[PDB]
C-alpha cells in the first residue's frame, strides 16, 4: 500500500530511459555484420558468426547501460570491471528474454531474424539452447515489464561477486534498487502483488544458473573446432 | 578433527537432510517421484544452507556436527575445501551480521525444496502455490518480527543466488560418495521417504 516516492520514479524512469536508449545495436554494425560473408560459407557458420558476432555488441550495450546507472561511478574501477565481468552473461540472459516471440518460440534478433532452436543447433549450440527457451518462457509467464526489467537488470548488475574491495557499498546500492522494485510491484500489479516481488527475485537464482550454463559452452565450442570471439573469451574468463 | 568421525558427521547430515525434507508440511504428499526430484535438485543448496547457519557461533569454521568443527587446513579432507572460503563469506559471515535466526533459514530452505522449476515434475503447480506460501509466510514474518529494518525480506531472499552459485561449484551430491553401500543416490531417497 505503499506509494512509490519521487525519487525512486525519477530513478524509475531513468532506468525505463536507458533500457530503451541501450536495447539494440546501431544499424551500421548490425549491417556490417550481415555484409561480410567471409568466403563460400554455410548455414551453420552464418548462424554461428551472426550470434557470437552479434552477442559482442550485446555486451557492449550492456556496459553503455550499467556506466549510466546511479551509484556506479561510485565504485573503485576495480570493482566496476569486476561486476561487468560477473554479470553481463546473466544480464545478456534477460535482454534475451525481453526478445522472446511466444508463437513461433524463438527470439527475434535485432536484424528482425527469428532464431529458433534449430537456428542454435545449428550454429553449434544445441546443448544449451532449451534451457534458454525455458527461461524466456518462465519470464514471458511472469509478464514481466519495462520498469520490472529495467530495475531487476540494475539489481543483478549490482550483485555480490567475488574479488569485490568494497562489497558493502555495492550492497548498499542494491538495496535502493531493491526498494525501488518492491513498491513498483506493490503500486502497478493487479488486483494485488501476491508474491510476485520474491518470484521475480528467484528469477536472479536461476541467472546464476543460466550463467554458469553460457560459461560452460565454450569448451563445448573448442571439441567442435569451433571459437569464441577473443573478447567474450576474455569478458568470461574462458 | 579424525577422518571416520567427519564421514559419520557428514553421513549423519544426510540422513537429518531428508528427515527434515520429510517433516516439512504437505511435502510427503506429493508424489514420491518429486520429492526425490525436488532433493535430487536441491541436496546441495540445503546442505549448505545447514551447516553455514550452524557455524554462524563458531569462528572461522564450518561446523559439519556433533563436536566437529572444521577449520581451513583440513577442509579439503572434509569434503567442503572447494567451498569453505565462499561458504564463510557469503553466507556464515552474512548470517552472523544480520542474525539470521531458524524460522528465516527454514523458510529459505523450504523455498529451495519447493522448486516448480525443476525438470520432471507432476505436481508443479502444486510445488509452486507451496512456495507461494512460504513466500508470503516469510514476508509476514520478517514484517513482524523486525519492522525496524523493511528491506530485510529482500536481504534475506538475496542468499538464495548465493547459494545456488557456491552449490554449482559442486559437480557432485555433497558427502554421498561417503555412504556405506553401493547404494545408488535415488534408491536411498526412495528408502529414506518412503515410511
Ligand atoms: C556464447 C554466446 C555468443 C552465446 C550467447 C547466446 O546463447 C545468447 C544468450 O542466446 C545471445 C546470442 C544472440 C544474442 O546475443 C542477442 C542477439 C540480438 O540480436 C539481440 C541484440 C540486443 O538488442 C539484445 O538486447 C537482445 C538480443 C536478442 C541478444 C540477446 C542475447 C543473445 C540471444
Ligand atoms: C570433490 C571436490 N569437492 C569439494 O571439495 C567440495 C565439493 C566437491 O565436489
Amino acid at each position: 500500500v505503499k506509494p512509490i516516492s519521487p525519487e525512486q520514479e525519477e530513478l524509475i524512469h531513468r532506468l525505463v530511459y536507458f533500457q530503451n536508449e541501450y536495447e539494440q545495436p546501431s544499424d551500421e554494425d548490425l549491417k556490417r555484420i550481415s555484409n561480410t560473408p567471409s568466403e563460400g560459407e554455410d548455414q551453420s557458420d552464418l548462424n554461428f558468426r551472426h550470434i557470437t558476432e552479434i552477442t559482442i555488441l550485446t555486451v557492449q550495450l550492456i556496459v553503455e547501460f550499467a556506466k549510466r546507472l546511479p551509484g556506479f561511478d561510485k565504485l573503485l574501477r576495480e570493482d566496476q570491471i569486476a561486476l561487468l565481468k560477473a554479470c553481463s552473461s546473466e544480464v545478456m540472459m534477460l535482454r534475451m528474454a525481453r526478445r522472446y516471440d511466444v508463437g513461433s518460440d524463438s527470439i527475434l534478433f535485432a536484424n528482425n531474424q527469428p532464431y529458433t532452436r534449430d537456428s542454435y543447433s545449428l550454429a553449434g549450440m544445441g546443448e544449451t539452447v532449451d534451457d534458454l527457451l525455458r527461461f524466456c518462457r518462465q519470464m514471458y509467464g511472469m509478464k514481466v515489464d519495462n520498469a520490472e526489467y529495467a530495475l531487476l537488470t540494475a539489481i543483478v548488475i549490482f550483485s555480490e561477486r567475488p574479488s569485490l574491495i568494497e562489497g558493502w557499498k555495492v550492497e548498499k546500492i542494491q538495496e535502493i534498487y531493491l526498494e525501488a522494485l518492491k513498491v513498483y510491484v506493490d503500486n502497478r500489479r493487479k488486483p494485488a502483488s501476491g508474491t510476485i516481488f520474491a518470484k521475480l527475485l528467484s528469477v536472479l537464482t536461476e541467472l546464476r544458473t543460466l550463467g554458469n550454463l553460457n560459461s560452460e559452452m565454450c569448451f563445448s565450442l573448442k571439441l567442435k573446432n569451433k571459437k569464441l570471439p577473443p573478447f567474450l573469451a576474455e569478458i568470461w574468463d574462458v | 578433527n579424525a577422518v571416520a568421525n567427519i564421514c559419520q558427521a557428514t553421513n549423519s547430515q544426510l540422513y537429518q537432510l531428508v528427515e527434515w525434507a520429510k517433516h516439512i508440511p504437505h511435502f510427503s504428499s506429493l508424489p514420491i517421484e518429486d520429492q526425490v526430484l525436488l532433493l535430487r535438485a536441491g541436496w546441495n543448496e540445503l546442505l549448505i544452507a545447514a551447516f553455514s547457519h550452524r557455524s554462524v557461533e563458531v569462528r572461522d569454521g564450518i561446523v559439519l556436527g556433533a563436536g566437529i568443527t572444521v577449520h581451513r587446513n583440513s577442509a579439503h579432507q572434509a569434503g567442503v575445501g572447494t567451498i569453505f572460503d565462499r561458504v564463510l563469506t557469503e553466507l556464515v559471515a552474512k548470517m552472523r551480521d544480520m542474525n539470521m535466526d531458524r524460522t528465516e533459514l527454514g523458510s529459505l530452505r523450504s523455498i529451495i525444496l519447493f522448486n516448480p522449476e525443476v525438470r520432471g515434475l507432476k505436481s508443479g503447480q502444486e510445488v509452486e502455490l507451496l512456495r507461494e506460501k512460504v513466500y508470503a509466510a516469510l514476508e509476514e514474518y520478517t514484517r513482524v518480527t523486525r519492522p525496524e529494518e523493511p528491506g530485510r525480506f529482500a536481504k534475506l531472499l538475496l542468499r538464495l543466488p548465493a547459494l545456488r552459485s557456491i552449490g554449482l561449484k559442486c559437480l557432485e551430491h555433497l558427502f554421498f560418495f561417503k555412504l556405506i553401500g553401493d547404494i545408488p543416490i535415488d534408491t536411498f531417497l526412495m528408502d529414506m521417504l518412503g515410511s
